[PDB]
RNA sequence: AGCGUUAAUCAUAAUGGUUUAAAGGAUCCGUAGAAUGAAUUAUAUAUAAUUUAGAGUUAAUAAAAUUAAUUAAAGAAUUAUAAUAGUAAAGAUGAAAUAAUAAUAAUAAUUAUAAGACUAAUAUAUGUGAAAAUAUUAAUUAAAUAUUAACUGACAUUGAGGGAUUAAAACUAGAGUAGCGAAACGGAUUCGAUACCCGUGUAGUUCUAGUAGUAAACUAUGAAUACAAUUAUUUAUAAUAUAUAUAUAAAUAAUAAAUGAAAAUGAAAGUAUUCCACCUGAAGAGUACGUUAGCAAUAAUGAAACUCAAAACAAUAGACG
RNA sequence: AAUAUGAAUUAAUGCGAAGUUGAAAUACAGUUACCGUAGGGGAACCUGCGGUGGGCUUAUAAAUAUCUUAAAUAUUCUUACA
């Protein structure tokens, strides 16, 4: 296969350490409720428990719950892992 | 030439072109019949 | 067992015996002679009462160094 | 810079002189007649009022000559001798009127550097 | 990296200091270094033999040295393109060490994959101390493996009992097999004996394996349930 | 030829720079003579005929069958982390070839710049061709040979 | 017994340079060269006879389908016209308007004709070409790689003058003209807006035959030869016992050394040799005058006076956006 | 015929003086800047066409990893053992 060797870089590091955390539960519930209220008119009792669940979630604060360290291993091992020729 | 230095040359060339445009009728008069 | 074929400082060419298993192999008669020479100078400074300093930054080396 | 190129005209550039005073015509002084006598504004940024003059030399060509010293006696026709100095702050004047000789008189009450101007020795 | 003058010319630099009077007292090492001089001759030295094979590096086969006709029946009357190129880099680049035994090793483990599963200690005991007569396979310090076979093959080749290499290899293989079978029988019968005389083994190998699998499965199950729940939501 | 000589000099310099031990040169008469002169003065450790691939152990006669593949192998020389043959500047270049009489050579030897040659140095060797035979400039003076000032090694 | 000053002469850096500071010709071809250029021996730098290592010639065997010129095809769309049914907006922009937009029935949609001009992916301009250039398909003619075999026997290198090709714009004819689009006109924007945005859109862009010979024609790096330390990538060649690990070359990417004002160059910006081009402070100036060439625009050639002690590059640390 | 000097009027250019009109360039300089060329504009300039970088190489993750005697054995060992 085609290998791709980089040039000498200043610092191997992920550009942005997106953590990729899970979406909020309260937001999901709110979206579900919105979807339900699309159908079934304005406020029918099919979404009677969903609204209650949303209220329970968003009682203390609007959202329920409130970093990736990959730099350390890349930073550490860049100089080793290089195919940089000798001094 | 850097770009800054080139810009003086460019300006000179433009001025020359302008002069030539101005002195077209005069040049024509000078050229024909002498 | 020398470093590797791709991690070669050609400055060290005289010392190496040949390559095998994708690895330069150090001429060991040469190694022996240099070791003896080194050993003799180590002995000499110890005899003269000199300060010998053993420097070894790698992981496992500490105890033997001490 | 190849050997052949050098042979057919190439080498280090040589400069002798471009003559500081061309209008003087390869000689120490020339006599001239003053035409007008001015007061020039110097170049930036040093400022004064420089007592220059315009002089038609004997060879024919006309020249802007500086007049040194405190006091200058020069009319619109005075006999004046020009030498090849240069007034550095005034642009376009590359000459000095030599001051002891001609209708240009020696600078008055000069004690230091008297030969540089016209000044005679006071003689006690 | 440039060849450093200042690492090996130490005594000269100090001798100068001593001469000057910059140094009042001589170092401890000074006399010792004078007695035992450094190399200071950091050359690229050429090599003319491959040590493993014994091939000649430097020489060139001439047109006069090849009188007879070539493959495709053409007589060499001129030097070729490669015979004119100055092959100096071959003298200096270190030789690729080749052994006939490597090919035999490769063959053996192709023929016997499960010989790879027999663990191999690579940490050498005194290489000088050993003294193996390859008349037979079973040496004392050495275990029974493909290596021993190969050594036996080489011995046979040397002695010319089997002139052909392949036949010698086969013979060595057949010697090995009998020994392996004997080893296999030994362990089984020892196990049988142990069973007979009331020996008690707490964890058998298969039981151990099952236990090992069980923990992994338990780990998987909890994770898998969580994943299914996530998928549902 | 003189271009060849310059090329071999350049090659020698290159080899001195990187510290190779044993170096090939083209197999010509002038070149061989030059190499022999260097050896005798003490710049080369070894001098031996051989193939394009390496120096020859035994004698091999050179013919039209070999000649294209033939080569002159030469051992370089180092001492106390310094190469012996530092330089190989030639004097008579192909375009401006210079031919001195004996007096001019004497003057050069005794510290006089001649025909824009820096006069010869303490541990230097100016080689001189005289009737297709390369010599030291001092040797040429002694024998009294008006010759081409070939090259300069230090 | 002169000292000043002016006017002059000699010395005071080429023991130089041209990627980025002045300075590589747009590119090749090739004449002269009083330029340079292999091997061995023998004659008294040359002649002579021998060599094949440079440079060629012709085969054979592998590969490759590229670059020219010419001829013949293909394709998505675009605009225009017409029909169908269908309904009030459409198109545009930062937001708006003006317009061959639309209640004369559009726009969108579906069809159906025509016209030009372009060539999605593959694509890396990888590669190929002397350089300009060059990627839809096919054919024709031309030229092209490597290794072997044989032959020629230095026939070579570079190349002033010269010659040929040379993007875009421009020009002269004759076709062509969908889209784009200098100019022009109109609408916006703006204090103003001879602009940036939008709309009509003529030259032009297209072809055929020419003229012209310039571009940041750039790798801002002339051509050739010999040589020098490593690694990784591909590509091709040979052997290996077709798929392995090996030997070669070739290119590309990191470097060592070396060079360098440094940035950095890295088989050249290194070590050397040869040949050609070109530079010698900045302004004035690639201007004027003159000459040659062109249908012309213009192209080449190319001064001086006047005026300054400036002017320029690499890198450094800030401030600033 | 060539050369030199003069010429009403007229053009370029230099130096000084820092006035007016804009704000073209340097940062993404507020439309990337410049080369060639053509057309237009009080003036810098604007616009078309191809070229160039002396502007964007300024380039920096879709994440999960394994079984053999855990010790009366390894871990201790100071020229001993063999
Ligand atoms: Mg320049
Ligand atoms: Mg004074
Ligand atoms: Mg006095
Ligand atoms: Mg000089
Ligand atoms: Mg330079
Ligand atoms: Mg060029
Ligand atoms: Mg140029
Ligand atoms: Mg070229
Ligand atoms: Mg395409
Ligand atoms: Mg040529
Ligand atoms: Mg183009
Ligand atoms: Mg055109
Ligand atoms: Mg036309
Ligand atoms: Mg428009
Ligand atoms: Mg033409
Ligand atoms: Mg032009
Ligand atoms: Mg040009
Ligand atoms: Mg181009
Ligand atoms: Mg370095
Ligand atoms: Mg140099
Ligand atoms: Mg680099
Ligand atoms: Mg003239
Ligand atoms: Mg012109
Ligand atoms: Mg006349
Ligand atoms: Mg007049
Ligand atoms: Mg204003
Ligand atoms: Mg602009
Ligand atoms: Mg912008
Ligand atoms: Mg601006
Ligand atoms: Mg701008
Ligand atoms: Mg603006
Ligand atoms: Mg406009
Ligand atoms: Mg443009
Ligand atoms: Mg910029
Ligand atoms: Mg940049």
């Amino acid at each position: 296969p085609p290998v791709y060797r980089l040039p000498p870089l200043p610092r191997l590091k992920v550009k942005k350490p997106i953590i990729r955390q899970e979406a909020n539960k309260c937001l999901v519930l709110m979206s579900n409720l919105l979807q339900c209220w699309s159908s079934y008119g304005h406020m029918s009792p099919k979404c009677a428990g969903l609204v209650t669940e949303l209220k329970s979630c968003t009682s203390e604060s609007a959202l329920g719950k409130r970093k990736s360290n990959i730099n350390y291993h890349a930073a550490r091992l860049y100089d080793r892992i290089n195919g940089k020729p000798h001094d | 030439d850097s770009v800054m230095r080139k810009r003086k040359k460019k300006m000179k060339k433009h001025k020359l072109r302008k002069r030539r445009k101005r002195e077209k009728a005069e040049r024509r008069k000078l050229s024909q019949g002498r | 067992l020398g470093q590797s074929t791709s991690l070669w400082r050609s400055s060290t060419q005289s010392y190496i015996y040949g390559e095998y298993k994708g690895i330069h192999i150090i001429d060991l008669n040469q190694t022996l002679s240099y070791l003896k020479r080194a050993a003799k100078v180590v002995e000499g400074v110890s005899e003269s009462g000199g300060i010998i300093l053993f420097l070894g930054t790698r992981q496992g080396q500490k105890r033997g160094l001490e | 810079a190849t050997l052949n190129q050098i042979k057919r005209g190439s080498g280090p550039p040589r400069r002798k002189k471009i003559s500081t005073a061309p209008q003087l015509d390869q000689c120490p002084q020339r006599k001239g007649v003053v035409l007008r006598v001015m007061v020039l504004k110097p170049k930036k940024p040093n400022s004064a009022q420089r007592k220059a003059c315009r002089v038609r030399l004997t060879n024919g060509n006309v020249v802007s000559a500086y007049i040194p010293g405190e006091g200058h006696d020069a009319q619109e026709h005075s006999i004046v001798y020009v030498r090849g100095g240069r007034c550095q702050d005034l642009p376009g004047v590359k000459y000095h009127v030599i001051r002891g000789a001609g209708d240009l008189s020696g600078v008055v009450n000069r004690i230091s550097s008297r030969s540089k101007y016209g000044a005679k020795k006071p003689s006690k | 990296m440039k060849i450093q003058t200042n690492a090996v010319n130490v005594l000269q630099r100090t001798s100068a200091y001593l001469k000057s009077g910059l140094l009042k007292e001589t170092p401890a090492w000074y006399n010792v270094v004078a007695s035992i001089p450094p190399s200071t001759k950091f050359t690229r030295e050429p090599r003319f033999k491959n040590p493993s094979n014994g091939h000649i590096i430097g020489k060139l086969v001439d047109v006069t040295e090849q009188p007879h006709a070539n493959n495709k029946g053409l007589y060499k009357t001129r030097p070729n393109s490669s015979d004119k190129r100055v092959g100096v880099k071959r003298l200096y680049r270190p030789p690729k060490l080749t052994y006939v035994e490597d090919r035999l090793r490769s063959l053996f483990y192709k023929q016997h994959p499960w010989e790879l599963s027999r663990p191999k200690i690579l940490v050498e005991n005194e290489i000088g101390d050993e003294n193996y007569d390859w008349s037979h396979m079973l040496q004392i310090g050495r275990p029974l493996d493909g290596e021993s076979v190969i050594q036996r093959t080489m011995y046979l080749i040397k002695t010319k009992q089997y002139g052909d290499m392949v036949e010698a290899y086969d013979h060595a293989r057949y010697e090995f097999y009998a020994l392996r079978m004997q080893e296999e029988t030994e362990q089984q019968v020892a196990l049988e004996e142990a069973e007979m005389f009331g020996s008690l083994f707490g964890v058998s190998a298969i039981e151990h394996g099952i236990q090992k699998e069980q923990e992994v499965l338990d780990v998987w199950e909890k994770k898998v349930v969580e994943e299914t729940e996530l998928m549902a939501a | 030829s003189l271009v060849k000589l310059a090329n071999t000099c350049a090659h020698l310099q290159n080899c001195s720079k990187v510290r190779v031990a044993l170096t090939s040169i083209p197999y010509t008469k002038l070149q061989l003579q030059f190499a022999y002169n260097l050896y005798q003065q003490g710049f080369l450790s070894s001098l031996q005929k051989g193939s394009t691939m390496g120096p020859d152990k035994d004698f091999v006669e050179v013919t039209p069958d070999n000649i294209s593949t033939r080569r002159l192998w030469v051992g370089l020389k180092y001492r106390d982390n310094k190469p012996v043959l530092s330089s190989c500047k030639l004097i008579s270049k192909p375009n401006s070839r210079i031919h001195l009489p004996m007096e001019d050579m004497k003057k050069l030897c005794s510290g006089v710049t001649i025909r824009n040659i820096k006069p010869l140095q303490p541990g230097e060797l100016i080689l001189v061709r005289a009737h297709n035979n390369i010599m030291d400039i001092n040797e040429a003076i002694s024998k009294k040979l008006d010759g081409e000032v070939l090259c300069r090694v230090k």
